[PDB]
RNA sequence: GUUGACCUCGGAUCAGGUAGGAGGACCCGCUGAACUUAAGCAUAUCAAUAAGCGGAGGAAAAGAAACCAACAGGGAUUGCCCUAGUAACGGCGAGUGAAGCGGCAACAGCUCAAAUUUGAAAGCUGGCUUCGGCCCGCGUUGUAAUUUGGAGAGGAUGCUU
RNA sequence: AAAGCUCCUUCGACGAGUCGAGUAGUUUGGGAAUGCUGCUCAAAAUGGGAGGUAAAUUUCUUCUAAAGCUAAAUACCGGCC
């Protein structure tokens, strides 16, 4: 029963929503849950960093395009350019992906720096102290300053392009020759007439013929 | 081996020699009773391809349903209701016939526990099916690393939970976006979308 | 590198200007491919179990009659139009097998 | 039983210095089982093949 | 004829085992209303809800793509914030109503059917045993090793584990 | 004895009364029909499914159904504290 001047109200609560109310009284006692995990689980991987090395990606839509993030894991093609055994990878703190492929080269390359580098920086115990073996640290270098978060380590370095760039004038570049607006125009026009024209030119040839 | 030409023949069920060898085995059937057990499976290349295997601990049931459409049951034909849903006669089940006949095996059987089943012969009024069950307490059976996965406590009765393979048929168990009030259970989507939450901070 | 792209949106051939390559084909790929090991096995079946009665119409209807209607036919079989096609094709072989080998 | 007398027999000779297959022959042997029997004639192996009614 | 096997079907207070009932706040299914709202009322709404019935656990269920997308491409499942009271449905009336992308919590992957060990059923339940093994049985209408699409098999080749 | 990596002429087995189609009832935001079930018909090998408007012809993108297993983040004060 509308009286005055109102916004038409749309409030679904006509069903029995008092049956189904989620209050969130326990977000701080969740929260002590949630840091006395961590650092059990810190505590029982004593030496290794707590999170596992993740891929540089590119959001996949026209909007977001332009960003990156990271990933879930490295393709199979990456692994191979740096050297690693497929198997090794996952036990070292590696994240193999095997339903991703490299379409372009770029992120091929970028992927393949960012994991190589990560070889060298790693501190590899032999499995028996009294038997090392030769892909194993040889004790010197083993006392060094660790890192354990990996993320903030190996977050991405930058996710959009530089804001702006600064050149000497003489160097600005000259503008099609239309100009702009109009190079739009046209290449619009030429998607919607692909098949109109595409047709008229093949009948012509057959009509002569 | 044999197995893959037999996978090839049982594809044409319309020709002259696997049509006659239908009927003479459907009038073998329909003279027993409704549920009893099997010495072999008659389908050897479908019941392999199924997980069965030829140790001690596996053995077939076969049973026949009615083969027809559920019809409301009430007394006479009121309904006493508004007239939408005072049909009677046309109604559906909402669970296949295969599922039924899984389901009476279980009770009959009520220390084993149900693998899977398949197709095996049809009627104008009855539809067959054998059932392959395996036993949880026999020692060859606990020992095999493949299949004691199912002698956990977690796993019992599953034939009418709906956790066999014609029971995740009847529900929308699968991805993409023709599945989407069903994806991960019907009931529990249906809870999340009508919770009202509200936190401390608003 | 199959085809370049423009370098700008709203085109064509719209897109933004990278460098494609090219890659091993995956084996999740093969999945329609004819073996030797299948081919003989479905001959020889074919052999053993015969024919059926809707093929039956279609291949007599097929020889000396009509071709729409041997279309006709077989779409109210199988259901739809691609699949009668295919199955007019190939039971057209057979009819040419038989009666040309001797 | 016949296979336990041949087997041990193939431990004294390794002991002793002679390699396996030094002291036994080659086996000529009925084949049988479905599956087997049928790869054998799939390649023209098979002389003479025999089957129940 | 005598005698010895095979297949199917039975007896036993035979040797050894296993199921029912309770509980059911939460969880997986089936079955299934009307009061009420539309200022009447029949499609609609209350509601894919209450009652009725079957089956489990400390969590259950879901899950390693016959997916989302149309991009410079994302990459198992679950939950929170947002998308959004939006696209769409509706005597187009009253009313109803999702998903992809995006940020975070938490992260983990795998074995079967389809191949001949064929130069050796290499596998297993049970009984007895001095503890070393033996005997019957299950099984060739297929029990171990080998392979699961990311591959793999068959060949080459030198180091490593 | 068993296992990992780099290269290759050639081979490369992949789930059926199922998928799909017509018709009926129910259901969904799903609209020439989103899912489910009964009945009739019933497939194929670069095949098959999907690409949110029914149909024919010609291209393109992306996955590999009809067999199975598996911790954590989530729900709950019914039971013992
Ligand atoms: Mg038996
Ligand atoms: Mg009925
Ligand atoms: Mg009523
Ligand atoms: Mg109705
Ligand atoms: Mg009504
Ligand atoms: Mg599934
Ligand atoms: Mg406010
Ligand atoms: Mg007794
Ligand atoms: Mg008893
Ligand atoms: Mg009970
Ligand atoms: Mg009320
Ligand atoms: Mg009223
Ligand atoms: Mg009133
Ligand atoms: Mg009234
Ligand atoms: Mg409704
Ligand atoms: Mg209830
Ligand atoms: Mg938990
Ligand atoms: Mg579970
Ligand atoms: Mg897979
Ligand atoms: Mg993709
Ligand atoms: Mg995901
Ligand atoms: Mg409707
Ligand atoms: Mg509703
Ligand atoms: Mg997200
Ligand atoms: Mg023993
Ligand atoms: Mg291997
Ligand atoms: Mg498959
Ligand atoms: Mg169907
Ligand atoms: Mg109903
Ligand atoms: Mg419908
Ligand atoms: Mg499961």
């Amino acid at each position: 029963a509308i009286k005055h001047n109102q916004q038409i109200p749309n409030n679904h609560f006509r069903k029995h929503w008092q049956r189904r109310v989620r209050c969130h009284f326990d977000q701080p006692g969740k929260k002590v849950t949630r840091r006395l995990a961590r650092r059990a689980k810190a505590a029982a991987l004593a030496p290794r960093p707590v999170d596992k090395l993740r891929p540089i990606v590119r959001c996949p839509t026209v909007k977001y395009n332009r960003r990156t993030r990271l990933g879930r894991g490295f393709t199979l093609e990456e692994l191979k350019a740096a050297g690693i055994p497929r198997l090794l990878a996952p036990t070292i703190g590696i994240a193999v992906d095997h339903r991703r492929k490299n379409l372009s080269e770029e992120s091929l390359a970028a992927n393949v720096q960012r994991l190589k580098d990560y070889k060298a920086r790693l501190i590899l115990f032999p499995r028996k102290s009294n038997k090392p073996k030769k892909a194993d640290t040889p004790k010197d270098q083993q006392t060094a300053e660790t890192t354990t978060s990996l993320r903030t380590s190996f977050g991405v370095e930058q996710p959009l392009a530089p804001g702006f760039t600064e050149i000497s004038k003489s160097e600005i570049p000259a503008g099609i020759e239309g100009g702009a607006y109009r190079a739009l125009r046209k290449a619009r026009s030429d998607a919607r007439l692909v098949g109109v024209r595409e047709k008229r030119a093949k009948e012509k040839a057959e009509a002569e013929a | 081996g044999a197995l893959k030409y037999l996978e090839e023949l049982s594809k044409k069920k319309q020709s002259d020699v696997v049509r006659f060898l239908l009927r003479v085995r459907c009038w073998e059937y329909r003279q027993l009773n409704v549920i009893h057990r099997a010495s072999r499976p008659s389908r050897p290349d479908k019941a392999r391809r199924l997980g069965y295997k030829a140790k001690q601990g596996y053995v077939i049931y076969r049973v026949r349903v009615r083969r027809g459409g559920r019809k409301r049951p009430v007394p006479k034909g009121a309904t006493y209701g508004k007239p939408t849903n005072q049909g009677v006669n046309q109604l559906k089940y909402q669970r296949s016939l295969r599922a039924t006949a899984e389901e009476r095996v279980g009770r009959r059987c009520s220390n084993l526990r149900v693998l899977n089943s398949y197709w095996v012969n049809q009627d104008s009024t009855y539809k067959y099916y054998e059932v392959i069950l395996v036993d949880p307490n026999h020692k060859a059976i606990r020992r095999d690393p493949r299949i004691n996965w199912i002698c956990n406590p977690v796993h019992k009765h599953r034939e009418c939970r709906g956790l066999t393979s014609t029971g995740k048929k009847s529900r929308g168990l699968n991805k993409g976006h023709r599945f989407n009030k069903t994806r991960a259970g019907r009931r529990k989507t249906w809870k999340r979308h009508n919770t009202l939450s509200l936190w401390r901070y608003r | 590198a199959p085809v370049e792209r423009t370098g700008l949106i709203r085109g064509l051939n719209k897109g933004h200007k990278t460098t494609r390559r090219v890659l091993k084909e995956r084996p999740s790929r093969r999945k329609g491919a004819q073996s030797k090991r299948t081919q003989f096995v479905r001959s020889l079946i074919r052999e053993v179990a015969g024919l059926a009665p809707y093929e039956r119409r279609v291949i007599e209807l097929l020889r000396n009659g009509k071709d729409k209607r041997a279309r006709k036919f077989s779409k109210k079989k199988l259901g739809t139009f691609g699949r009668a096609k295919r199955k007019c094709e190939e039971l057209q072989r057979i009819i040419a097998e038989s009666r040309r080998a001797h | 039983q016949e296979k336990k007398e041949r087997l041990l027999r193939e431990a004294t000779a390794i002991k002793e210095g002679k390699k396996k297959e030094d002291v036994s022959k080659k086996p000529y042997t009925v084949k049988y089982g479905l599956n087997h029997v049928v790869g054998l004639i799939e390649n023209k192996k098979a002389s003479l093949v025999l089957i129940a009614n």
